[PDB]
């Protein structure tokens, strides 16, 4: 009887840590996945806006070759 | 005697939480500096009203709160107004930039930036009690800070604390006084993440308490500080056990034995009475019987919904003030005699009762009269599910065409993560139909 | 809390004066700077768009540009002339013909920078900055090549913060002429793609409200301009005063933008016995909208009102559930409650209260079908394409620009034509 008393109250402690440790771990999933995703969104925001200003010079450029004819 | 904090999150739950402590206040006879007269032990003690406040050697009582939102407006009236001196400013947590109704800014992009000084906060509390039995969280499920900062702080206080108790109560929304068209949204994702973390969560539907007001207090139009004071007197009913003593008095801990059948059924709805004004009150005692009666009347529920379509799971009647268990006994034998009150086959259908002896108290220049008795039902109900069934369906009407979503995703959600919390109040909805249908 | 405006161009720099001029009123700020009111409320939040220097006075966090000095002296010299920021007028000589690509690829790329020099002074001494609005037309040069093309440059440099712009459609009815269909539809395809909100303030309906509604004859661009400003001060009320709905640019978003390219804003302004039932069925009529389209032609998306003056709070809300109810046909049904409604104490100047309406219409097509005739009546016939070619531009770009505000349409009719079964 004493054995099983032993094992009861193990048995509550580990999936107290169980449970505690499984949110932790989750947490940190969703918060890295968040920061990854968030990141990924503003970066491809600033590279079409870095195309925008290549597709400008290349029109100056343009207008530069256009006026040497002329 | 076993110490609570209060975390008030956001503007509802910020507001609420005036409402609430000054409520306290009076009912304690604290003064808005935090002096109490009536307290000899200076310094410190083990009174009922210790489990909820603190003690300087000045003899200054302390709530054993924390405010927190992610934008300073509305803290900083608390920082500048009447019980500015009650709290210590460290008690008091603003960021600069709040949510914007966004879910995913309150539990990631913003509320990340403020996580850690709260717990920090927190945990300062936590160290100044001796036998901290738990907390009860305030905020709205609408709101982007309500939502999502709360979420985040549940989860990390599961993790801090274990499996110590953690008690909602959540401002479900209604459209006569809601702020943004995404609010089923971040109902249905902070439901969703906060449900394994929460031990017992008390929903207070804004359109329950805009209607009480209108009808029962005679209100043309509510105001946030009509529905405060309002919920004020239904937190003050459910928290009153744990900061008063007496002979009949019963620990909120014992009702939540009968609250919770199962981890996930964890609703109560309350309903309270008598809600009442100061000039029909005059000449007109409400007698136990009646004020009981009151109970099963739906009108005066704090969530919309129909009991006499549903089950009971459970039944508990808090009641306050001039009240003594005859009295109690007989009204409950007319209600059982002449109301549809029809459990579930496997619940015992017998009323839990409780008596705190000290009668309820109002605020200067409130709508509701000072009464002599007052009664807080909480049940366990299948009809409660509707709620949810409401607020899904609004969810569904906008996510099929994705209306809104690329504001979470902006923020880095995933529609995996809208898909899994509509998935897991559907599941939700339907323990609350099997909880209900009779044995084999 | 703090928002940076930028004006652009000769329409954006005289409906930018008149709008500080107005708010100035309503806020007590007076032309030298210093505040002279009745009420604690003008305060509050005053620093959303006015700085405080040392003297109590108050700054307008304003920048001027374009790309001649005319409009601009015709400002500092105006009433409210000298409350701006010296350092703060950044313009060229150049000029930009009325041509897009002078403004956005050439010209205007000239004088970008020493802009974006003001922007960062502006914005690296905020608190807490929101975002930023743009008043500018799309018909003309400056305001719509240089206006998009510093969207562009701004962004870039704040990703995470809201563009608003008040974009001036062009009209025959008042038209400067005549490559305007071109510039207007050259600046739709920017707008789609980088701002966040924009209120499409039509000349179209501008005129016809000053014509039929005021009973002008000959309406000048002061006549236009004092719609466009009782319009500009109404949807900015609740970021200027105390209050509870779109209080601030990403929560006005977030409750206006269902899709992120879906936000072109139809704005209405009411009056143009005065009760809150006239007021609401007034807000909500065709003849009151500052964009020439008829909510009976399409549905709403979302709406945002917003009443002004002493008024009970009840009638308006009884009121508002009965336009809905009424009306229900023109409100989609997969938007739970999408219309939402502000009620500010103070009313505008002249008047003892007011409404104005902010609606996200698919009937906003009509604006931009009417403006993508004109441009297809043009560019079939390649009309005036040298003043673009010659810039540098290709063909492509024009027929891009075209397919993508003809997209902007058909997602309109798409969301229109959807049902909640
Ligand atoms: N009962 C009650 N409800 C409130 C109160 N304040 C806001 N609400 C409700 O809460 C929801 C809006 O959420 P808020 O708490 O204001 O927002 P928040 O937590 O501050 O989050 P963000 O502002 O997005 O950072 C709506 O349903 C409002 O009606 C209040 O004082 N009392
Ligand atoms: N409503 C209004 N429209 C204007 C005003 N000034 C110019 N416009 C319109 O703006 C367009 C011409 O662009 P404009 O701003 O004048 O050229 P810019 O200096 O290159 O930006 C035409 O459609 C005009 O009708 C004004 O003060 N008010
Ligand atoms: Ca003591
Ligand atoms: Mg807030
Ligand atoms: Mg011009």
């Amino acid at each position: 009887k004493r054995e099983h008393e032993r094992e009861v109250i193990q048995k509550a402690i580990e999936e107290n840590n169980n449970f505690i440790k499984m949110a932790k771990e989750k947490l940190a999933q969703k918060m890295e996945s968040n920061k990854e995703n968030r990141e990924a969104h503003l970066a491809a925001m600033l590279e079409r806006l870095q195309e925008k200003d290549k597709h400008a010079e290349e029109v100056r450029k343009n207008k530069e070759l256009k006026e040497e004819a002329s | 005697m076993r110490e609570c904090i209060s975390i008030h999150v956001g503007q509802a739950g910020v507001q609420i939480g005036n409402a609430c402590w000054e409520l306290y206040c009076l009912e304690h006879g604290i003064q808005p500096d935090g002096q109490m007269p009536s307290d000899k032990t200076i310094g410190g003690g083990d009174d009922s009203f210790n489990t909820f406040f603190s003690e300087t050697g000045a003899g200054k009582h302390v709530p054993r709160a924390v405010f927190v939102d992610l934008e300073p407006t509305v803290i900083d009236e608390v920082r500048t107004g009447t019980y500015r001196q009650l709290f210590h400013p460290e008690q008091l947590i603003t960021g600069k930039e709040d949510a914007a109704n966004n879910y995913a800014r309150g539990h990631y992009t913003i509320g990340k930036e403020i996580i850690d000084l709260v717990l920090d906060r927190i945990r300062k509390l936590a160290d100044q009690c001796t036998g901290l039995q738990g907390f009860l969280v305030f905020h709205s499920f609408g709101g982007g800070t309500g939502s999502g900062f709360t979420s985040l702080l549940m989860e990390r206080l599961s993790v801090d604390y274990g499996k110590k108790s953690k008690l909602e109560f959540s401002i479900y929304p209604a459209p006569q006084v809601s702020t943004a068209v995404v609010e089923p949204y971040n109902s249905i994702l902070t439901t969703h993440t906060t449900l394994e973390h929460s031990d017992c969560a008390f929903m207070v539907d804004n359109e329950a308490i805009y209607d009480i007001c209108r009808r029962n207090l005679d209100i043309e139009r509510p105001t946030y500080t009509n529905l405060n004071r309002l919920i004020s007197q239904i937190v003050s009913s459910i928290t009153a056990s744990l900061r008063f003593d007496g002979a009949l008095n019963v620990d909120l801990t014992e009702f939540q034995t009968n609250l919770v059948p199962y981890p996930r059924i964890h609703f109560p709805l309350a309903t309270y009475a008598p809600v009442i004004s100061a000039e029909k009150a005059y000449h007109e005692q409400l007698s136990v019987a009646e004020i009981t009666n009151a109970c099963f009347e739906p009108a005066n529920q704090m969530v919309k919904c129909d009991p006499r379509h549903g089950k009971y799971m459970a039944c508990c009647l808090l009641y306050r003030g001039d009240v003594v268990p005859k009295d109690v006994n007989a009204a409950i034998a007319t209600i059982k005699t002449k109301r549809s009150i029809q459990f579930v086959d496997w619940c015992p259908t017998g009323f839990k009762v409780g008596i705190n002896y000290q009668p309820p108290t109002v605020v200067p220049g409130g709508d509701l009269a000072k009464v002599q008795r007052a009664v807080c039902m909480l049940s366990n109900t299948t009809a409660i599910a509707e709620a949810w069934a409401r607020l899904d369906h609004k969810f569904d009407l906008m996510y099929a065409k994705r209306a809104f979503v690329h504001w979470y995703v902006g923020e880095g959600m995933e529609e995996g993560e809208f898909s899994e919390a509509r998935e897991d109040m559907a599941a939700l909805e339907k323990d609350y139909e099997e909880v209900g249908v009779d044995s084999v | 809390r703090e928002i940076v405006h930028i004006q652009a161009g000769q329409c954006g720099n005289q409906i930018g004066a008149k709008f500080w001029e107005v708010i100035s009123d309503e806020h007590g700020i007076d032309p030298t700077g210093s505040y002279h009111g009745d009420s604690d409320l003008q305060l509050e939040r005053i620093n959303v768009y006015y700085n405080e220097a040392t003297g109590n006075k108050y700054v307008p966090r304003a920048i001027l540009v374009d790309l001649e000095p005319g409009t601009m002296d015709s400002v500092r010299s105006g009433p409210f002339g000298q409350i701006f920021r010296p350092d703060n007028f950044v313009f060229g000589q150049s000029g930009a013909g009325n041509n897009w690509a002078k403004g956005h690829y050439t010209e205007g790329a000239e004088l970008v920078d020493s802009v974006l020099d003001v922007v960062r002074k502006e914005s690296e001494s905020c608190d807490c900055l929101q975002g930023f609005q743009l008043t500018h037309s799309l018909g003309g040069g400056t305001g719509s090549g240089m206006g998009t093309l510093l969207i562009s440059k701004i962004r870039e440099e704040y990703p995470d913060r809201i563009m608003n712009t008040f974009s001036v459609m062009p009209s025959p009815k008042v038209s400067d002429t005549v490559v305007e269909p071109y510039n207007a539809t050259l600046s739709v395809h920017q707008l789609v793609e980088n701002t966040d909100e924009t209120y499409c303030i039509d000349n179209e309906a501008l005129y016809d409200i000053c014509f039929r509604t005021l009973k002008l004859t000959t309406p000048t661009y002061g006549d236009l301009n004092h719609l466009v400003s009782a319009t500009m001060s109404g949807v900015t009320t609740c970021l200027r005063f105390p209050g509870q709905l779109n209080a601030d640019l990403r929560k006005l978003a977030v409750n206006m933008v269902p899709f992120p390219r879906l936000h072109f804003f139809m704005p209405g302004f009411a009056p143009l016995a005065l009760t809150v039932p006239e007021l609401t069925q007034q807000m909500f009529d065709s003849k009151n909208m500052m964009a020439a389209c008829d909510p009976r032609h399409g549905r709403y998306l979302t709406v945002a009102a917003i009443f002004r003056g002493r008024m009970s709070m009840k009638e308006v809300d009884e009121q508002m559930l009965n336009v809905q109810n009424k009306n229900s046909s023109y409100f989609v049904e997969w938007i739970p409650n999408n219309v939402k409604t502000a009620v500010c104490d103070i009313p505008p100047r002249g008047l003892k209260m007011s409404a104005t309406f902010i609606g996200n219409s698919t009937a906003i097509q009509e604006l931009f079908k009417r403006i993508s005739e004109q441009f297809t009546a043009m560019f079939r016939r390649k009309a005036f394409l040298h003043w673009y070619t010659g810039e540098g531009m290709d063909e492509m770009e024009f027929t891009e620009a075209e397919s993508n505000m003809n997209d902007l349409v058909s997602e309109y009719q798409q969301y229109q034509d959807a049902t909640a079964d």
